[PDB]
């Protein structure tokens, strides 16, 4: 019954930046970890990033290190993902998963998800 | 035929057990459970607990025995090191971390927790005390972190030879063997004393 | 490193059959695998955490098994709302949360 | 020309703690990473631990994870190491190495070493 | 995981000979190898850092080469005071600073 709604998607030119947000209201947010999972337009799922219950331990996917900065706001029950220096291979679909535990790199997997938000990187109208 | 009032105001065992953050063994937290109906059947019928040992009372005779106070202590310790949580036992935990009385009456709960308390790099939120001047009395805690005078040269608050740090942290990691994986532990204590009885088992009608 | 594979890609069955899908890992992961049900129109959902532990609230028709390197998910009844793409994920190695490829399941 | 000397080598019983300290004189101790290396009596070299220029990043070998505690004191220009819960396989020879860089896990290797101090764990004279 | 191996085990030569020691890695490390000269009675030293970069302060008799998965070290003359045990380590893979097994060398 937990809710995870995302926004900030759309179309941007290559090399520009855009931000994402994901609001959670169906559970206690101050003591769970969260991730971001990317789904390619025609390929399988792929992990992107993750944050701890408090912003102490943060890990990134190998292909997105040095470009993406994930943040978190415990007061407003929301987390964000700042995307920077986008290229042509990041036109995929982005989810907002929830970790079962309280750390980032644990055997515990993603428990609850949310509907994806569509982003596009190309030069068009 | 028997007709008893409605079942209401159940004890919050769920939030004590189904929690996410457990304190270290040297700084275990104690919670007083009282004034509620305590159904211990939901604890026993669960298959999640690998270790369920009861001292002084059969587990299925708890749903009729009415005590006055129930204390819950939660902490995380190693795998092959949970055997020391028992009356009249010896070891680092019993000596310097958590001492149980010889005539203890209660039950001890322990289940594996490798799915939450193990970080691939290393979880260092959990520490266990190594030294103390004397053995812990039954049911007390030590929080001070002074330098342990191993020899006779005064430490004077400065770490040196024969001046060690008493707190060491477990290096929990998913690669560890079964004997080195974390094991969540919850200890329930039951008291009888000159006061009105509050906690009871459910009375089916 | 580690590698994750999906032996079947497309399967066909009916409402009254049984389906088994196997997921294979490059190295031992010690019973740390997860299976996800991804409906094409909504958010994907987790079915099995751990090797053979079934999550709360999902039907008992899905049954998982296997340990070490080779794993398998089994479905018993095949209700007609069970069309989706299923992925297997490992959470034990240094490359974090590696997903296997899709496994399309259609009924005919 | 730099000198790396340590002390604390002796005989201790299994399960007993022992602390080692290494004195560095010939260089600038404030901005170099430092490591510990173990030489088994009948085997080859082996890495034990490592600390950064300042104590933010600390790493341990897998076989000594959750048993040792490496420290650092830039004020007195010396480092320490704590051995706890010893078993019979720690009867080896320990060296006090110096890293070229300032981080713990870098391609830069160990440039200057020091003479080792032998430790044994047993119950004898 | 990475496994580090040392192909030869023992050698014997003369004052003016030329010998080769080779160190093989399980996986590609991209020329991140380090050679050490372990004198039997005193502290070990470093000869070559990086692929074949000669450390300042040692005679130019030693010279290494190789990148990728195979490396080689040669001693130009092998003067009688250079007998020792030599080690190769990698500093690229996840298991930090894995040393190879020794190579005892005698001059006669
Ligand atoms: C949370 O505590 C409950 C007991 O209060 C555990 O057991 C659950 O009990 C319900 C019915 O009361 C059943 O659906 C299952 O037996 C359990 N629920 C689920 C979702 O599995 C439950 O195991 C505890 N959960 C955790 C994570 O410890």
């Amino acid at each position: 019954e937990v809710q995870l709604v995302e926004s900030g998607g759309g179309l941007v030119q290559p090399g520009r930046s855009l931000r994402l947000s994901c609001a959670a209201s169906g559970f206690t947010f101050d003591d769970y970890a969260m991730h971001w999972v990317r789904q390619a337009p025609g390929k399988g799922l792929e992990w992107v990033s993750g944050i701890s219950w408090n912003s102490d331990s943060i890990d990134y996917a190998d292909s997105v290190k040095g470009r993406f900065t994930i943040s978190r706001d415990n007061a407003k029950n929301s987390l964000y993902l700042q995307m920077n220096s986008l290229r042509a291979e990041d036109t995929a679909l982005y989810y907002c998963a929830k970790d079962r535990g309280y750390e980032i790199l644990t055997p515990a997997s993603f428990d609850y998800w949310g509907q994806g938000t569509l982003v596009t990187v190309s030069s068009a109208s | 035929i028997v007709r008893f009032p409605n079942i209401t105001n159940l004890c919050p065992f769920g939030e004590v057990f189904n929690a996410t953050r457990f304190a270290s063994v040297y700084a275990w937290n104690r919670k007083r459970i009282s004034n509620c109906v305590a159904d211990y059947s939901v604890l026993y019928n669960s298959a999640s607990f690998s270790t369920f040992k009861c001292y002084g009372v059969s587990p299925t005779k708890l749903n009729d025995l009415c005590f006055t106070n129930v204390y819950a202590d939660s902490f995380v310790i190693r795998g092959d090191e949970v055997r020391q949580i028992a009356p009249g036992q010896t070891g680092k935990i019993a000596d310097y971390n958590y001492k149980l009385p010889d005539d203890f009456t209660g039950c001890v709960i322990a289940w594996n927790s490798n799915n939450l308390d193990s970080k691939v790099g290393g979880n260092y939120n959990y520490l266990y005390r190594l030294f103390r001047k004397s053995n812990l009395k039954p049911f007390e805690r030590d929080i001070s972190t002074e330098i342990y005078q191993a020899g006779s040269t005064p430490c004077n608050g400065v770490e040196g030879f024969n001046c060690y740090f008493p707190l060491q942290s477990y290096g929990f990691q998913p690669t560890n063997g079964v004997g080195y994986q974390p094991y969540r532990v919850v200890v329930l204590s039951f008291e009888l004393l000159h006061a009105p009885a509050t906690v009871c088992g459910p009375k089916k009608s | 490193d580690i590698q994750m594979t999906q032996s079947p890609s497309s399967l066909s069955a009916s409402v009254g059959d049984r389906v088994t899908i196997t997921c294979r890992a490059s190295q031992s992961i010690s019973s740390y695998l997860n299976w996800f049900q991804h409906k094409p129109g909504k958010a994907p959902k987790l079915l099995i955490y751990g090797a053979s532990s079934l999550q709360s609230g999902v039907p008992s028709r899905f049954s998982g098994s296997g340990s070490g390197t080779d794993f398998t998910l089994t479905i018993s009844s095949l209700q007609p709302e069970d069309f989706a793409t299923y992925y297997c994920q490992q959470s034990y190695s240094t490359p974090p949360y590696t997903f296997g490829q899709g496994t399309k399941l259609e009924i005919k």
